[PDB]
């Protein structure tokens, strides 16, 4: 649910 | 600029840039056309919400649910509304505009969780210099597939960026260009025609195909 952490 | 977008891409794919006698991928570049923007950070809470983003200057926005698009400039406090119908007003933070609190607390939520939390993609890299009248684009559409999630920009660009390696794919119609950030985020930017003469490994290849696909499907799911 988010890009790349 | 999505028919130009797919057209370059037919005319890459079709000269089979990984089977080049000798590919010479290195004199395909041209740092020159280097994006002004593109997708840095993004939250999918489009279950309930939408999807936020942050673009590469730090302005962040969401496309929600209801078809709207709120943007918050870099400065922090100036906004710009995007109605269902394409009404566009300007905004400000700091002032208040009750109608719009719920939509502009959720961006600020977003906001600061990519700010905390996320890699910056393109983190490295210094954004070609644009207009400064020009618009801030904001995102048209998005989906995801099983292998990527696909954003398009309104000023036409179109970023594909790969969930199993990190790897990604700017591709930039008005200057028949694509930026790839590869596996190790070392960034390259080439000029679709060079490419077209030289060449390309068969990593970059597999990608641009993949990508013709995904212009495709944005083209049979416009609007």
């Amino acid at each position: 649910l988010h890009s790349t952490a | 600029h999505l028919s130009d977008m797919l057209q370059q891409l037919h005319s890459v794919n079709a000269s089979k840039p990984s089977e080049r006698g000798l590919v010479r991928q290195e004199e395909a570049e041209d740092p020159a056309c280097i994006p002004i923007f593109w997708v840095s950070k993004w939250v999918d809470y489009s279950d309930k919400y939408g999807l936020g983003y942050q673009l590469c200057d730090n302005s962040v926005g969401v496309l929600f649910n209801d078809s709207t698009r709120l943007i918050l400039y870099n400065d922090g406090d100036s906004l710009q509304y995007i109605e269902r119908d394409g009404t566009e007003s300007y905004l400000t933070v700091s002032s208040h505009p009750n109608s719009l609190m719920k939509k502009i607390t959720l961006l600020k939520y977003f906001r600061n969780y990519m700010s905390e939390h996320l890699l910056k993609a393109g983190a490295n890299i210094t954004p070609r210099e644009g207009d400064e009248l020009a618009r801030l684009p904001y995102l048209r559409t998005w989906f995801r597939t099983r292998s990527a999630i696909i954003l398009h920009l309104s000023n036409g660009s179109v970023q594909i960026n790969f969930f199993q390696d990190h790897t990604k794919l700017i591709l930039c119609p008005l200057m028949a260009a694509v930026t790839y950030i590869d596996e190790k985020r070392d960034f390259r930017t080439y000029r679709l025609s060079l490419l077209e003469e030289y060449g390309c490994c068969k990593e970059l290849a597999s990608r641009l195909r993949y990508a013709r696909t995904m212009v495709d499907k944005l083209l049979s799911s416009r609007s």
